[PDB]
């Protein structure tokens, strides 16, 4: 019993970590694509 | 072949000049922040 | 020079934003990493 508690417990840690994980993924994807937008325009204005 | 080019270059001197006159007021307007994700500076530096 | 100013605002940016690329993606590797390694002890535990 004890050690199902302890599992339940580390499953619990593991799913909020995932949660964790897949926002910060998310949100390091917008930070890429924003990144590759200002890389655009920063070409363009050199260019100009 | 000829006069249509000569009216042509006549055409795309006026646009050239348009552009570059919409891009200087554009981004004296647009914020440092708005014109990294402004979507109109984005084409502008394409059509250019 | 107008457009010198806005290019120089958009390269500061551009540089923020790929060193936030760098770090959240190697954050985020070394999460899935770690949550791997924690998979891997709750299926040994499981087995137990």
């Amino acid at each position: 019993a004890e050690l199902n508690a302890r599992v339940n417990s580390l499953k619990r840690q593991l799913e909020e970590a995932e949660a964790r994980k897949m926002i910060v993924e998310q949100d390091a994807a917008r930070c890429q694509s924003r990144l590759s937008a200002a890389e655009n325009l920063v070409n363009g204005l050199a260019g100009e | 072949a000829k006069q249509d080019l000569v009216k042509k270059q006549n055409e795309y001197a006026v646009t050239l000049d348009k552009l570059e006159s919409d891009l200087l007021q554009s981004l004296s307007e647009a914020d440092p922040a708005t014109i990294l994700d402004n979507t109109e500076l984005i084409q502008n530096l394409d059509k250019t | 020079n107008i457009l010198a100013e806005t290019q120089n605002k958009v390269q500061g940016l551009q540089e923020e934003l790929k060193v936030k690329m760098v770090e959240v993606n190697k954050q985020r590797e070394e999460t899935d990493i770690l949550i791997e390694k924690v998979g891997k002890e709750s299926a040994l535990a499981e087995e137990e």
